[PDB]
């Protein structure tokens, strides 16, 4: 079916945050799962991702957000740590087959969510 | 004349990765590799039995071992086991 | 009636072959083709040696990227890997080899879903990858061709052809029998279409379209009328010189050698094939053009004569304010993004030459004459 993303919302920079991709329709172990954002006037950016059968991370990103998947509820955590102005976006999380060894952090999934909005100050 | 990560079949000369040294499958041409050796599933899905692999109903009985243990090919040519 | 490539003398494929032979030594994933190695086998010609050391690549590459990388092999890539295992007399088979195979049927399954609407990728690497698990005698469930059957929106002369191969593969083998008489029906459609798109000058639809759906027309008895006219079309273009792109040699030579990918069947080792053995002055100025951004972009660049669309697009980033970026593919660099846009989802950055012209090559194989302008364009498809 599709995804949908929460645990997004306003905080103060320093702070944490937990956004939940909680994936519907799609067999366990078999789809690279990966987190997107898109600020305001920007392309959208490859954030994090976790692997089908291992983990990516964008640069920007090193240290601060890891993801995570729970085992009972077949969803991803991207887990946001020392928050920074600049990582204010909408935050979306998408689906694609690619049992190629990682997952990609280049923008082309297949399945995409709605986004939650995040906002820091 | 190998790299250090792969050997190198005996006959062929040709390099082959490590993860492929005894697993049973013959990746060199003469088989040096194998001798001198030793959540849930969806609705209309399936899980293994022995592996924690899912797959759809319709790869059960279909000629083709979709598992590793290839329980999906088990029980066919006769009701239930 | 039937549908004949009568019989040449060994220059003409020779020299088709030596456009082949530089690849034979690029084994770097980046560039490892499977389409290549299974023209080879198919074809006249072979390479010797090469052809080992070429294939032992793709079976390191491919096995250890997908079962253990640097991205891909993509799942159609797969596809043509599984044609070259027949294209040297071998089954997929094994552990690993397996679960290659499931691998390439969630491929099939995840598209088919998606439909349920478009499929992610396309109708051709759809019925390509049903194609090759045909011919390693794995099935499909009769769900999974239905997708198939059914996409016979408009459909291009290689997409029929494509689409054909797999279904000719289904009758032959007997597979999903119930559907037996839907395939026939779609192999019947899918030549009846192929045949309308025969252009004036005799190609089916282009004359890369050519190749396969002279593959598709030779496995299944207007027809020859056709075919000749087809011939005759393909074999002008050929001393125009008009094949040379690697993967488009590699679809053409089992024609000339009177193969199909369909024949991979029954596949022929063993048959012998002939051993293939191995600046201007001028400066032009192109105008490279996009107009699906506003304000569009046009300039005059200065490259030497002989350069393709790909020189031009580096020099026109060297030179300051042009953007672009492409992606390997089988068949060279693919254009991607152009001025920072990216082709969105069922979006392609096509390419043009005066006047509104779709260019039938691409960026590092056309080569601009002095003065023609280049379009970059953002289309929906
Ligand atoms: C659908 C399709 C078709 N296309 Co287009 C068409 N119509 N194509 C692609 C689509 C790609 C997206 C998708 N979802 O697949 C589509 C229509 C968007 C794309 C783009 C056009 N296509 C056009 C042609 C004529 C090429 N394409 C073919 C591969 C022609 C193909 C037909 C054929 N006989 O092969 C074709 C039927 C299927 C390709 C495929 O799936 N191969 C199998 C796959 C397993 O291998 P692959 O390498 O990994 O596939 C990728 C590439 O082939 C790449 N790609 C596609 N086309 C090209 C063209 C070039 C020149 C390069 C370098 C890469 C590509 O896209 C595939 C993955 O998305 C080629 C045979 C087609 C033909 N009948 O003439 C032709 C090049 C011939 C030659 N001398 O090399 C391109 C020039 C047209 C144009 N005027 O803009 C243009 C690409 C421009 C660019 N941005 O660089
Ligand atoms: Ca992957
Ligand atoms: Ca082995
Ligand atoms: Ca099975």
């Amino acid at each position: 079916r599709q995804l949908v993303e929460s645990g997004g919302g306003l905080v103060q920079p320093g702070g944490s945050l937990r956004l939940s991709c909680a994936a519907s329709g799609f067999t366990p172990g078999i789809y690279d799962i990966g987190w997107f954002r898109q600020a305001p006037g920007k392309e959208r950016e490859g954030v994090s991702c976790i692997s089908s059968r291992s983990t990516n991370y964008a640069d920007s990103v090193k240290g601060r957000f890891i993801i995570s998947r729970d085992n009972v509820k077949n969803t991803v955590y991207l887990q946001m740590n020392s928050l920074e102005p600049e990582d204010t976006a909408v935050y979306y999380c998408a689906a694609i087959y690619q049992p190629s060894n990682g997952c990609v952090l280049r923008p082309e999934y297949s399945y995409w969510g709605k986004g939650t909005p995040v906002t820091v100050s | 004349s190998c790299p250090p990560t792969k050997f190198q079949c005996r006959t062929s000369g040709l390099c082959v990765p490590l993860t492929w040294r005894c697993d049973r499958d013959l990746d060199c041409s003469d088989g040096s590799d194998e001798e001198e050796c030793r959540l849930a599933c969806l609705a209309g899905e399936l899980r293994c039995t022995l592996s924690d692999d899912c797959i759809p109903l319709t790869w059960r009985c279909d000629g083709h071992p979709d598992c590793p243990d290839s329980s999906d090919e088990l029980g066919c040519g006769t009701n239930e086991i | 009636e039937m549908c004949e490539i009568p019989e040449m003398d060994s220059h003409l494929v020779e020299k088709l072959g030596q456009h082949l032979l530089p690849w034979m030594d690029r084994l770097s994933l980046e560039h490892l083709n499977p389409s290549i190695y299974v023209g080879l086998r198919l074809s006249s010609l072979q390479a010797g040696t090469k052809e080992d050391l070429y294939l032992h690549s793709l079976k390191l590459g491919y096995q250890q990227c997908l079962l253990g990388c640097q991205g891909k092999p993509s799942m159609g890539q797969l596809a043509l890997y599984l044609l070259a295992l027949r294209a040297n007399c071998e089954f997929v088979r094994g552990h690993k080899g397996d679960r290659l195979v499931s691998q390439l049927k969630w491929f099939l399954e995840d598209e088919k879903r998606a439909i349920g609407g478009h499929p992610h990728t396309s109708y051709y690497q759809y019925g390509l990858g049903i194609l090759a698990l045909c011919l390693h005698q794995k099935r499909v469930h009769d769900s999974v061709v239905d997708k198939l059957l059914y996409a016979v929106g408009h459909h291009s002369v290689d997409t029929a052809a494509m689409a054909g191969l797999a279904f000719t593969c289904l009758k032959r083998s007997n597979f999903n029998p119930g559907r037996r008489q839907r395939i026939t029906m779609a192999i019947r459609t899918v030549q009846e279409e192929i045949l309308k798109a025969q252009t004036p000058e005799g190609h089916f639809g282009n004359v890369y379209s050519t190749p396969l759906a002279l593959q598709f027309l030779m496995t299944s008895p207007e027809l020859g009328t056709a075919c000749l006219k087809a011939r005759v079309a393909l074999l002008a273009s050929l001393q125009d010189g008009a094949f040379q792109n690697a993967l488009m040699i590699s679809q053409l030579l089992p024609v000339l050698n009177h193969k199909t990918y369909i024949d991979l069947i029954f596949p022929d080792c063993l048959a012998p094939r002939v051993m293939l053995e191995p600046q201007t002055q001028e400066i032009i100025s192109v105008t490279l053009q996009v107009l699906s951004l506003l304000p569009p972009y046009r300039q005059s660049i200065s490259v030497l004569a002989g350069s393709t669309v790909e020189d031009v697009l580096k020099k026109a980033h060297e030179l300051g304010g042009f953007t672009y970026e492409t992606q390997a593919s089988l068949s060279g660099p693919y254009l991607t993004s152009v001025m920072g846009k990216a082709a969105g989802e069922r979006e392609f950055w096509q390419l043009l030459r005066d006047p509104n012209t779709p260019l039938l090559q691409g960026i590092a194989d056309y080569r601009p004459k002095d003065g023609e302008t280049i379009e970059l364009r953002l289309v929906s498809w």
